[PDB]
């Protein structure tokens, strides 16, 4: 029922 | 919202500092890219996140955020997953993706 984004790209 | 008012925008903010606009905007332009994301199929998918991975400097192990985010929006419905993720996102993840995939989006194969 809740939508969940995955982790946003992380940068280096 | 048709096929060229897509492009012609997609064209007009690619090439647009991004940086500090306005929310409604940076909304209507993730809208922008969900509705572009499901111009390719379903096949294409792997290759616009390696690409997207590629123009932004991006480990391996960024592949599976990066391809979730495009099945994701390919497969949304009522705009479920991309509300999702503009409630979940920091603004600065959201204008560098943004911003990458209008930069790529009318460069690939589409099928």
């Amino acid at each position: 029922t809740p939508t969940v984004a995955p982790p946003a790209p992380v940068y280096r | 919202i048709t096929l060229l008012t897509l492009i012609k925008t997609a064209e007009h903010w690619a090439r647009q500092d991004i940086r500090t606009i306005e929310d409604s905007k940076l909304r209507a332009l993730l809208t922008l890219c969900a509705v572009m994301t499901r111009k390719f199929s379903k096949s294409q998918l792997s290759l616009l996140c390696e690409t997207h991975l590629r123009r932004e400097g991006l480990g391996q192990d960024q592949a599976e955020p990066v391809l979730e985010v495009y099945q994701r929006l390919h497969s949304d419905k009522g705009g479920s997953f991309e509300a999702a993720l503009w409630q979940q996102w920091d603004r600065q993840s959201l204008i560098m993706f943004i911003t990458a995939f209008l930069n790529i989006a009318l460069q690939l194969p589409c099928e």
